[PDB]
DNA sequence: GGAGGGGGGTGCTCTTAAAGGGGCAGGTCGC
DNA sequence: GCGACCTGCCCCTTTAAGAGCACCCCCCTCC
């Protein structure tokens, strides 16, 4: 039932980004640009705000302290699918990035992230966001940054 | 080594030939615990007998055994009778240990509450009379070293009550790992040696600026180089090689419930769940009726 | 033996439209449709009411050691114990040769549930279909028995015996005894918060099975044809195959050495109904959850196809020669599953640690969603 | 009970149509029809080149005690013996507690051969019907368990444990057990020229349970109406039904008394193919010959009348649960009789001397016309 | 009958920050 | 003068959590 692929960019000012089918271009635009809305998780001290309503639920995971995920190896409890199948990756013995100047073999994008600044390049890089100009490299990556760290709370 | 197995063994056989005669007066057919459908009679004979017929029968044995003479045995004595009887199986090829396999449980808290009630008994003429059963005792029963996780938890309690000397359950629960401090000895005899020893500081008090703090206070723990196979600090180390590596470092507790099944290359012996207080209330009337135990005892008290 | 080559009919003077697994009516709930009332039968068959005997003033272990297999049955001599099992499963694999082998395993896999690592002798029940012709009666029978004697020589075991009676499906099975100390098994009674179950074998090997079969049948085949490729059948069948035709020595034999608390076996009933059968034996008040389910490769789209014949994720689907679900601490359970993927003895297998234990009322049950786990066809 | 009123399905609810034998395809013809094929079958089982290893410098008992049933296998502790036996029978009369008990008793049987008056354990293989109603396995499986169950007692042991499974015929037995001392089971190797065989029942169960199967039918009763009425079968059937149902506990214990040289059961092959075997393991180089067949009532003129269907005559007929074929000297063997027929605890029955032992080439065979001495029931 | 739209909920890949264990490097006391 | 011990700080790795897209499931639909 897949429907043959097509490409559809959002006009909309602000978003260039393109979509895999025409189908996906009314759910993108719905949910995040014209649905706009404002909750508060229902934690005592939260405080945080959540447009959409989909966000919230992943939210009340990390309040709560539900492990439903457990590790093959070492019974150990993870939060996420995702989070177990990095923590995988220690048993399997498999270091999949890879530094391109020095080659120097990581697990995980966090690590490289330390890695280059051995190797600076923070210099080349030109995006940066407006609180404490953290300079990073593409666009997306500020979004990271203001959403776990500069939050938007109340 | 002052250890009859002879005598456990016709102590028993007296016993079971004396209940053999009242159970058929009874006319109370009741089966043996066993396959095969039999009117349960308690074999004379202690190797061909049944775990749960073989525990029964110690349990009754505490309140039934009779001296030579048809006195009641007194509860020095009993350990002792039941030391034998442990021999005696050990021997013959069970690997039954009466005092500290789940099975046999029952008969422990039996004997518990027949062993509290012992005190030292004074003679008319003055001088006390000393305890019937000997730390050379236990060590030929293969009641202490390290065969078994009961019997090397066993023998380190024994060694702390010695030397250490505690002599209660509320006091002595209060050992841990952490205030349990190993410092290898600052002098070595001779450069080549070099000493090792592990420490308690048992002083209770104020301890304000180092008030009622001294190194010659604080109880120590020698080191047997005649026997390495009783050396409380080899049976110390080997009791650390073995317990969970989360344990180490915590203030709760200090004895371990000994793991169900183990075996001869396991590396962990040990749970992470401390014994009981019935079960060390259990295990530590047992050690103050040896002999050695109550001299160390007699020895500090009196001073 | 057929371990070097495929079982070819025509290589023994049988036709090539001759298969094995003829005689017998599969289904994919196995060989037990009304899995619960079979449970109750054997309930009745194994539930005594002299043995507790006003419980013999003291608590003791009972004769029926769990109350659901290998009953240790305490003798008088030396006060050993005479550990006992007995298995009859029909043939659900063509090859003769691997299918006895499949049935010793799965004969012997009770004892190693207990602990037990030696057998003293085996008895063997050899059935042979009616509808068999001679000229196949007398070239399939010997490699079933040459193969049972084979798996029974590498268990340290004799076949001495046994018995053969006729039937309209061949029946295969035998039965396992070992007279041991009081120290040489562990009784599955003992199980404590914190614990994390372990899995030594794979699930999904009726579903391997069932499908392999319908690789000759033009109206199921296109059913399933959409989902699943021949040549993954191909290589599921042959996992399922040699997996089901393995002894679980060196299991019984690692759980000594890491503390075992509790062990069963995965043969018949599925992995959620020998879990919640265990669950009551403990004596503590203790549940177990599932969360992980170890299915061979590409069988969890089949069983999910077919509808609810099998319904792997509801821990139902039953299985033969089985793997052991054993209850270990968290450490011990993580040096478990390392030691058996390669023991010093060498030929070592992986193991999944598929749930953890938890204070409940003796239940077991399976997260909504099990994180369905595809091994791989590994060599 | 056993004088209680026998199965009726209208007092159980069940239909009147109901039959328990009608759920397995009873064979006139043979318990198992290829039987020189099954014989070698066995063999096949309980053969073993490598038990030899060299004889080890002795004439001790090998791996199996005998090669044909009832393996001694010896122990590694306190050189105890392992004796095991197993057997399966399907439904052959119309009462589910008498098969129970008719199951129970045929596997003890082999047991009572080698003079072993003791049971330690015993499992139970029960299985169900696929044509069978749902009322009707939950009526009348549990009585079966029930009948099993209570022979157990009767034997001095336990039912523990077992297993179940779906047959498109009902499947009863199970497998006895029993760790003896040497100074507890007679080995039938022995036997020496001069001596009288000597069986503790009498022959002709299959021709009862045939005919009265065959009474339902009207096109098959016809053919032997002339022989026998619907009476004598009755009595007949009933008297095979009591015989097959009786331990040999009294048989064996008899046996150390009197001096046994071998013994052995007469099940399934009949007696014929059982005295050859009992032959084929004697150390001594003699034969048996049977110069007198005690068959049940009127049962010697039925199998006339049915051609060669049964053969009573020749030896080969089945039989079930039969008595033992003792080998005794002929002083004791008269006062073997003697003590079985007026037991001093009660139960008295029956025993005949049926040959002798003559030096001949270790096989057994029958007389051209054996006599036929008539047993009528016990009042 | 029907393929297309609307509404909802979800797994997966990517990204970042926070927590944490290990190890290098000080200051203090003892020998 | 040399060392042991406690503690502080940095390094690098692992766990925890948000963003958004592609996807499925269900339902409805007027042509
Ligand atoms: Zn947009
Ligand atoms: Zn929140
Ligand atoms: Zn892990
Ligand atoms: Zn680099
Ligand atoms: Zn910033």
């Amino acid at each position: 039932k897949k429907p043959p692929i097509q490409y559809v960019r959002c006009e909309m000012e602000g978003c260039g980004t393109v979509l895999a089918h025409p189908r996906y271009l009314q759910h993108h635009i719905k949910y995040q640009h014209l649905l706009k809305k404002k909750y508060v998780c229902p934690h005592p001290s939260c405080g945080r705000l959540f447009r959409l309503q989909k966000q919230l639920l992943r939210h009340a995971k990390h309040h709560t302290d539900q492990r439903d995920y457990i590790c093959e190896y070492c019974a150990r409890a993870f939060k996420s699918s995702h989070n177990l199948a990095v923590h995988r990756m220690i048993h399997t013995g498999e270091k999949p990035l890879q530094c391109e100047i020095c080659g120097f073999t990581c697990r995980q994008k966090a690590s490289l992230n330390w890695h280059m600044k051995k190797h600076d390049a923070d210099s080349f890089y030109q995006f940066s966001c407006n609180i404490c100009g953290k300079k990073f490299e593409k666009k997306d990556s500020v979004v990271a940054h203001k959403a776990k760290s500069h939050p938007e709370v109340l | 080594n002052s250890l009859k197995p002879e005598e456990g063994l016709e102590v028993w056989k007296n016993w079971a030939q004396t209940k053999n005669a009242e159970l058929e007066k009874d006319a109370q057919n009741r089966l043996a615990p066993i396959g095969r459908r039999q009117l349960l009679r308690f074999q004379e004979d202690l190797i061909s007998s049944a775990v749960a017929e073989l525990n029964y029968g110690l349990c009754l044995m505490t309140r039934e055994a009779r001296n030579g003479e048809g006195e009641p045995y007194d509860p020095d004595v009993l350990y002792y009778i039941f030391l034998c009887i442990q021999k005696y199986l050990f021997e013959n090829g069970r690997v039954d240990d009466i005092f500290s396999d789940l099975y046999y449980v029952r008969f422990t808290e039996w004997l518990h509450e027949v062993l509290k009630d012992v005190q030292p008994r004074v003679t008319p003429l003055g001088y006390v009379l000393p305890s019937h059963v000997t730390e050379e005792m236990l060590w030929e029963c293969k009641q202490l070293g390290a065969h078994s996780p009961s019997t090397l938890l066993t023998t380190l309690m024994f060694f702390n009550t010695k030397y250490f000397l505690l002599k209660t359950v509320d006091q002595h629960m209060k050992l841990a790992f952490s205030k349990v401090l190993r410092q290898t000895k600052k002098n070595p005899s001779n450069p080549k040696d070099k000493s090792t020893s592990i420490r308690y500081l048992k002083a209770l008090g104020i301890h304000q600026t180092g008030q009622k703090v001294t190194d010659d206070m604080y109880a120590e723990q020698t080191e047997n180089p005649e026997n390495p196979l009783r050396c409380p600090i080899k049976l110390y180390d080997f009791y650390l090689f073995k317990c969970p590596q989360s344990v180490k470092g915590r203030n709760d507790t200090f004895y371990l419930t000994p793991e169900p099944v183990v075996a001869p290359n396991s590396p962990i012996w040990y749970s992470v769940q401390p014994i009981s207080r019935e079960q060390m209330g259990q295990m530590l009337t047992r050690i103050l009726v040896i002999r050695e135990i109550q001299e160390a005892i007699a020895v500090a008290n009196a001073s | 033996m057929s371990t070097r080559e495929s079982f070819n009919p025509e290589s023994y003077e049988l036709d090539k439209s001759f298969r094995l697994t003829r005689f017998t009516e599969l289904k994919g709930t196995g060989c037990k449709v009304p899995q619960d009332v079979l449970q109750k039968l054997l309930e009745s068959l194994q539930e005594n009411h002299f043995q507790e005997d006003e419980q013999f003033l003291g608590a003791v272990m009972p004769r029926l050691g769990i109350g659901m297999d290998t009953c240790v049955i305490p003798l008088r001599h030396g006060g050993l114990s005479l550990v006992q099992t007995t298995d009859y499963i029909y043939p659900i694999v063509d090859d003769p040769y691997m299918m006895g082998r499949i049935a010793c395993a799965n004969v012997l896999s009770d004892l190693y549930a207990m602990g037990v690592t030696e057998c003293d002798n085996m008895l063997m029940l050899l059935g042979v279909s009616n509808k068999m012709t001679d000229r196949e009666r007398d070239k399939v029978m010997p490699l079933i028995i040459q193969g049972f004697k084979d798996a029974a020589e590498e268990a340290g075991t004799s076949v001495t015996g046994g018995q053969t009676v006729l039937n309209p499906w061949i029946v295969l099975g035998g039965v396992a005894t070992t007279v041991c100390q009081p120290n040489e098994f562990i009784m599955p009674d003992n199980a404590v918060p914190g614990d994390v179950l372990v899995l030594t074998k794979p699930l999904g090997t009726q579903v391997a099975v069932a499908v392999h079969q319908w690789l000759d049948i033009p109206e199921k085949w296109n059913k399933i044809k959409l989902v699943v490729t021949q040549e993954d059948v191909e290589l599921a069948y042959q996992e399922a195959m040699m997996n089901m035709a393995r002894l679980n020595r060196t299991a019984a034999g690692l759980m000594h050495t890491f503390n075992a608390h509790a062990a069963t076996d995965i043969t018949g009933f599925g992995i959620l109904g020998h879990a919640q059968n265990l669950a009551k034996q403990q004596r503590n008040e203790v549940s177990f959850v599932i969360h992980n389910l170890p299915v061979l490769a590409k069988m969890a789209a089949v069983s999910k196809a077919c509808g609810n014949m099998f319904g792997l994720m509801h821990g139902t689907c039953p299985e033969t020669s089985g793997g052991l679900l054993i209850c270990l601490p968290r450490e011990q359970a993580a040096r478990f599953c390392a030691e058996i993927k390669s023991p010093k003895y060498g030929e070592g297998h992986q193991a999944w640690i598929i749930g953890i234990v938890e204070k409940g009322n003796r239940t077991a049950r399976i997260i909504d969603k099990p994180r369905i786990i595809e091994v791989a066809p590994q060599v």
